[PDB]
């Protein structure tokens, strides 16, 4: 446990030990770019919830 | 196949109209989860949890 | 040298070994908030060039 438990993003921050990832259909950005011809029982989500990308 | 049965779907009435989710942001306490910008824009505060 | 040479920001990223800080008068945000009644031969700059703050 106490060894390597690192959860590293891009050039952001190491947040070591457990965090949250979100699978959301409602994401304002992606609704246009991807899922255009997809429903709610089959879709793609951006799990990088970073605004600047 | 030609008309509105292909275009659309017969669902039961949703008296709620969406059942959209809300999100908690506790950002002077919780370590902002992976990917989330550490910000001061009240509109981009890191999410710690999401209820319906 | 090879020991601790860490340059850590907020909850951003460790960039170890030498980087750039910028003392700018022109910063669009601060020109209003601070320096209002100051000139160019006496001023305050935000050296956190982070957009999101």
């Amino acid at each position: 446990t106490g060894g390597r438990n690192s959860i590293r993003y891009s050039e952001l921050a190491p947040l070591f030990d457990t965090t949250r990832v979100y699978l959301v259909d409602n994401k304002s950005t992606d609704v246009a770019s991807l899922n255009y011809q997809n429903d709610h029982s089959n879709f793609l989500t951006t799990v990088i919830q970073n605004n600047d990308y | 196949q030609t008309g509105i049965r292909s275009w659309t779907l017969l669902c039961t009435p949703d008296v709620t109209c969406g059942s959209e989710q809300v999100y908690w942001s506790l950002p002077d306490m919780m370590q902002d989860p992976v990917t989330f910008r550490s910000t001061s824009q009240i509109s981009n505060f890191p999410v710690v949890g999401a209820e319906l």
